[PDB]
DNA sequence: CTGTGCAGTCTGGCAGGT
DNA sequence: ACCTGCCAGACTGCACAG
């Protein structure tokens, strides 16, 4: 097993260093240490929810200058960003280019203005369906093709362990509308998602129509919703069914 | 070519001064900035500074000197140039600073270096060791040497008490000094050197492996390296240390005495390194090495 | 330089000129046999049909054991696939993990699948993929587990992307094609609101929104808008 | 004792016979069932038989002969002892069997065998190579030698196009032959020996390494190995093959032709081989080896 | 291509018990 | 925890005019 060493040895070492840390700022601090050691100035870990369909909120932490974070949270460049949306298209890492952000150029002009010109971003869909992205950035020295695969594997290991522990530490970042449907309400919401109306679901369950109606009311108030389409869509999105 | 061994320019912002077997490495940090690396031995002083005048308009543009080791290999040049340079921070490991502060160690280092001189030269005026312009560095300290230089110091213990290694993050360069050992001039494979601890040495090489793939591996003996071998230099030195462990343990089990292997290994290796290290101390040094190997790591 | 990075670059290069599924699984078979384990498998839990989540699968096991899945349909009951739904780490095969459904473990031990691993991963288009590997002896040590983790996660990434390129029948869900306005109106109504409120905010009459709703109804073969919204959320296409 | 070398009661169920350098191993796999392994060289036949009568009460009791590959150094004893062992049965890979059935690559074998016969030694009556009893065995076939031992055949190619190794799960020994390659007793480290395919050889060693921790290890030269060297013997072969590849590519970069390296390896390493290899042919063996490594490495 | 249609099944929301 | 009827509400698969 001590034959290749190398990258596997790095992964074991980073896991050992990461494990006993329990403060989230400590986790980001060690990640910041690691991404400095690869030769990139700055990093940024972002999480795209899918809770609000019309305006999907995207919660982000990282180390870019604070007024640029303010530029995000005021002008709301998160949704218009295609680096985040690349995860929805495919699970490929993507280096940054002027060609890549042809859809939205104001972001690129602001970034190249503001001390970020070279960088890359690795998406990943967390198991709970919250598309997450890990971005890294520097000023000069465009990424070489010789470099790219090592950054790819190391960023994937980093984001895997990172989202694992951020799930473990129940960060504000990933907490959804916390809902815990037990078995029968999970089943009935699932069946409603399958489009069977109340009568069909009732007769196959042989349960009274107004009883299942009241169960729909319980599910309604649980999500604070006016219509079952919200219940079905959100239950599908968050994986409750 | 792989061992970019000649003096002069090596890479866009890296030059080799003096003799390759005990190099004195120089970094172009900017427009009016310089920074020596890896130090040197005492005999080469009038050589090394005489090469510095070729690559530097005037000596004041130096700002930082990186030193990686306690031994005579690389501390020897320090007192004989620091009066010339108006200012330079001798960045070195925290435990090495106490080594310079002590009066005991300087006796060994200065006498050993003075043994290496040619029959003619006497050194120029040089300040006492205690007045060195020194600033310690701990593990992981981010040496912002310049706009284009973000070096991380890693404490690679085991080859000595204190041996640190400097790693440029941006170009994936790494000045390891003697931590990787000594790159063999002829036969190519790495050559282990452990003189004060064994168990820590493998830990240091593990951390060196944990650093990402290395474009340019740089020991303190034999000049710069590039390419495939420099990438897995960290793995190969670890593996060679295990190979020498196997050699010593097999010989001990076979019952041949300890020093006979030391004499044979001295005969094998000392020839390429004769010009900085008289053989009588070479034998004792590698005797100590094999003593540590026999003691530890069965 | 040898080693892992040069084992990943060469594998990607060997993967690039392929244009058929048999070549993909052939190189998977060669590489997993290089790794050490005997058999492989690639499963896909789709989330599309909610009442009966259909599971596709392809590998090299006994053909009759694949037939055992088709006759008895242990796709839903498999904990190995189900761990992908909850978490993302690799799960190592053991009696404790299958303790919920020991019948599967009993047949698996009987059919000579004693030891293995099973890495899940969420495919980019919201559709659970998993790649598993197995052998007959040599229970996985903690020393080999992480090497298995890295390799079984470089091949599942590349292979899921690769079959997504070849439009393999396993990965792709039913074809979906929505206009920007169709997607937009379905996204707006996916949040629970009456069609009238939608008509007010879009500044278009109720007839048009009902018309587009009827179009999505005919597209998804739906009996109710809830089905359309649910499948839309599941496929990640709004 | 880490390497049991002399012949005799090597173990409770095993006994080495013949010269230690090119040995034949007897397996005491039952009160009424023994077996042979690694069928050696032709010249030692009248030794081996003279040794075998120390153990066997009657030679007919022997059943199974195990053979590793088609090279002359391990298959010399078959035509000289197989007719006189009437109940013998020879096991080997099918690619060995095709080679033996072929007229070609046999006259060379008997010539090289003859070419080692210390002085006037007419051999005994020899049968033709095709007629002797063989039942070839494929990869992974479980072998019911007897109630106790259940060996396993692993398709360990690379030292030759037909090489296989024989593993037992019960007591965790492994008749390697030359899959790992020769063992250097003087230097205590393994010897690479590749003659067809590097790329198959390394993955064969990986398949060897993934086996359990070996309690014992029997290469085709140097006798049985015991203890710590049994475990990481798989790892050390991998190590040494990459080491010698590094040496070849390094000297090629320097500019030395392979001919210098072949002479260097010969003078450094032929001391073990002087008894049972022509020196001139050993040089050609290193030439073929290093040419194959030059082609296939990186 | 899209506004307007009543007719009509689908179904939020307690009233009142189980 | 899971039960049986109503009162309109918010619409449902086609309607064909705009
Ligand atoms: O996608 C990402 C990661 C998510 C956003 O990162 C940010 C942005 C502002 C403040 C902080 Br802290 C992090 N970065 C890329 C998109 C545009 S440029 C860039 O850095
Ligand atoms: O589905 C899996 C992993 C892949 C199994 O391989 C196959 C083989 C044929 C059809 C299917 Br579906 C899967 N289950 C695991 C846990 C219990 S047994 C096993 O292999």
């Amino acid at each position: 097993m001590r034959n290749d060493g190398g990258f596997l040895l790095w992964w074991d070492g980073l896991r050992s260093e990461m494990q006993p840390i329990h403060d989230s700022q400590g986790v980001f601090a060690v990640l910041e240490k690691e991404v400095r050691r690869l030769g990139f100035d700055y990093y940024a870990y972002g999480v795209r929810h899918t809770i609000p369909f019309t305006r999907p909120k995207t919660e982000v932490h990282g180390t870019y200058p604070k007024a640029w974070l303010e530029r995000y949270q005021m002008q709301n460049y998160g949704a218009v960003d295609p680096a985040i949306l690349n995860g929805l298209r495919s699970s490929e890492m993507v280096v940054w280019s002027d060609s890549l952000f042809d859809q939205s150029r104001m972001l690129w002009n602001e970034a190249r203005d503001w001390g970020l010109c070279v960088g890359a971003t690795l998406p990943i869909r967390a198991p709970n369906n919250l598309l997450s992205v890990l971005s890294v950035a520097r000023d000069q020295q465009n990424i070489s093709s010789f470099e790219r695969e090592e950054i790819r594997l190391r960023l994937r290991c980093m984001i895997e362990l990172l989202t694992q522990k951020l799930t473990d530490l129940e960060h504000p970042m990933l907490m959804s509308n916390p809902v815990c449907l037990s078995h029968r309400e999970r089943e009935i919401l699932q069946w409603t998602a399958d489009g069977k109306s109340s009568g069909e679901i009732a007769i196959i369950l042989s349960i009274s129509e107004s009883t299942v109606n009241f169960h729909h009311k319980n599910i309604q108030k649980k999500f604070d919703a006016p219509n079952k389409t919200l219940a079905a869509a959100y239950a599908a999105a968050l994986g409750l069914i | 070519m792989l061992r970019l061994s000649a003096p002069g320019q090596l890479d866009d912002d890296l030059c080799l001064l003096g003799d390759v077997q005990v190099p004195v490495f120089l970094l172009r940090l900017g427009e009016a900035s310089w920074a020596l690396v890896e130090g040197g031995i005492s005999r080469d002083a009038e050589l090394v500074w005489a090469d510095l005048c070729r690559w530097v308009a005037d000596p004041s543009q130096v700002h930082y000197w990186l030193i990686t080791h306690k031994h005579y290999d690389h501390c020897g040049l320090l007192p004989y140039l620091c009066p010339r340079l108006p200012n330079v921070q001798v960045l070195a490991s925290e435990r090495t600073c106490q080594a310079w502060k002590s009066e005991s160690a300087v006796r060994v280092v200065e006498r050993l270096n003075r043994q290496l001189l040619r029959a003619e030269q006497r050194l120029p005026e040089a300040c006492a060791w205690d007045a060195l312009p020194v600033r310690a560095v701990a593990d992981g300290e981010w040496l912002e040497l310049g706009p284009r230089h973000r070096l991380q110091v890693i404490e690679a213990h085991g080859h000595s008490d204190d041996h640190v290694v400097f790693y440029d993050v941006r170009r994936r360069r790494l000045f390891c000094g003697d931590a990787l050992g000594e790159f063999d001039e002829a036969e190519g494979v790495w050559r282990p050197l452990v003189f004060d601890d064994m168990e820590a040495y493998l830990e240091s090489l593990e951390r060196l492996q944990r650093l990402p793939t290395l474009l340019q591996l740089i020991p303190g003996h034999g000049g710069l390296l590039r390419g495939r071998l420099a990438a897995d230099g960290a793995e190969s030195a670890y593996t060679e240390c295990l190979r020498l462990c196997r050699r010593l343990l097999w010989r001990q089990s076979m019952g041949e005495s300890l020093d006979e292997l030391s004499e044979e290994l001295h005969r094998a290796w000392g020839g390429q390194s004769v010009d900085f290290l008289p053989g009588e101390l070479h034998l004792g040094s590698m005797r100590r090495m094999l003593e540590i190997l026999s003691r530890q790591a069965l």
